[PDB]
């Protein structure tokens, strides 16, 4: 749902902070993933090659929970049990 | 070689010591019936499960199968009346009664059906009965059940494995007139 | 209009002619004064009334709320008809 | 839903079993209740008074969660947080 390039300058060894704006979430799951490709060609490999990437919750899901109303019925013989719904038998 | 599985603590006889027969039955006629019984949660209305093996042996005409239930007291019902081309085929049918008379060691209420396939005539006995597991405890149509028992060999001290009819009725006389 | 409070599962409830402070000062019936409101209160739970005796026994262990952490939730609604108390907002 | 009259046979001291057929039953709670009363007149009291009575929980209820996808708008100033929602404003 969204898509955002940036640079971050950080030396061998060093430790660099990274903000990201969320969006305002409705009651679906949210996943973020942060990844690192290669700016232009190597010897050994193409532009847009992913070097490194990390993945995180955002946000977990609201589960909802329905009533159902309408009826099921059973049917048993001598040796089978038949339980009809909508237009699927179990 | 089948001496190997009769290794009982018993003595080894031999010979024809059970009736031999000769008997007739129709080109078409029913091979074998298996009826079963079950009760509701109340132990109540049953129901009566009822399968029907048929045999073929070069009949080409259709014939008239029919199916009575005969109660304790002695009323009669048709169950089934149908006609059926001939072929080696199980019909399985599945029946209603209400509040049936229940079959026990100290009530043995049995009903009778009574099958009829052209001229092949048959009977068998049954009764509604349930036996069931419920918690580690045995239960009989509902109620816990303690075995009062005895082990027996069919053994006669003049005609060794060879008992009579006679006989067995004096062994379960004198077993129910002692508690068992 | 409707002031609807429905539990998550439950509550205990009470609603009163006058304030809690009305009612803790007047020592007889007939001094209980008029008032243009109704105090509403929405409880987990109160402590027992006891009574072994009316001159030093307390309420038994089991109906006491000893100082521990506690937590009470409760869905309130205001509209023109009582909603299903059954459904709630995931 | 269901109301059923019936006469029990027990002498001081005896216990007597009771069977109650009960119904299909929704996602609603199902309480059972079981009461004795008067046959006829007595001088202390009317027909129809009852002398015992016991209730029983059959049934707990399903409760549902629904999803809300309707919007909720707030205004911040010196003093006051307004939150508005359908036609309430808290």
């Amino acid at each position: 749902i969204e898509e955002k390039t940036f640079k971050i300058f950080a030396e061998p060894g060093e430790k660099r902070l990274l903000k990201i704006p969320l969006p305002e979430m409705d009651d679906s799951e949210y996943f973020l993933e942060i990844s690192f490709s290669l700016s232009e060609d190597t010897p050994w490999a193409e532009k847009g090659h992913v070097v490194a990437w990390e993945q995180f919750l955002l946000k977990a899901p609201a589960f909802e929970k329905k009533s159902i109303s309408d009826g099921v019925s059973l049917r048993e013989d001598g040796k089978h049990l038949t339980v009809e719904a909508k237009d699927t038998v179990y | 070689d089948g001496s190997y599985l009769e290794d009982q603590d018993m003595w080894w006889f031999a010979g024809i010591y059970r009736d031999v027969y000769l008997y007739a039955l129709p080109k078409f006629h029913i091979r074998d019936v298996f009826v079963r019984t079950d009760l509701d949660e109340n132990y109540r209305n049953g129901k009566i499960f009822l399968d029907v093996e048929m045999r073929n042996l070069g009949e080409e005409e259709e014939k008239d199968l029919e199916v009575t239930l005969i109660t304790p007291d002695g009323d009669e019902k048709t169950l089934v009346k149908e006609t059926v081309k001939p072929e080696d085929r199980v019909l399985s049918f599945a029946f209603d009664v209400k509040d049936p008379k229940k079959w026990s060691a100290e009530t043995p209420h049995l009903y009778v059906l009574k099958l009829k396939l052209g001229e092949d005539e048959k009977k068998v006995n049954f009764g509604f009965r349930k036996i069931e597991i419920k918690d580690g405890t045995l239960l009989f149509n509902g109620k816990p059940l303690y075995i009062k028992g005895v082990n027996r060999h069919e053994f006669d001290p003049d005609r060794g494995h060879a008992v009579t009819v006679e006989r067995m009725i004096q062994d379960i006389k004198l077993m129910k007139q002692h508690n068992i | 209009t409707k002031l609807f409070v429905s539990g998550m599962p439950q509550i205990d409830f009470s609603v009163w002619p006058f304030s809690m402070e009305d009612l803790e000062r007047v020592q007889h019936i007939s001094e209980l004064p008029e008032r243009d409101f109704v105090t509403v209160n929405v409880d987990f739970r109160q402590m027992g009334l006891g009574g072994d005796d009316s001159w030093g026994a307390m309420p038994h262990l089991e109906y006491r709320l000893l100082p521990k952490p506690y937590r009470f939730s409760f869905r309130m609604r205001i509209s023109e008809e009582i909603p299903s108390w059954r459904v709630l907002a995931a």
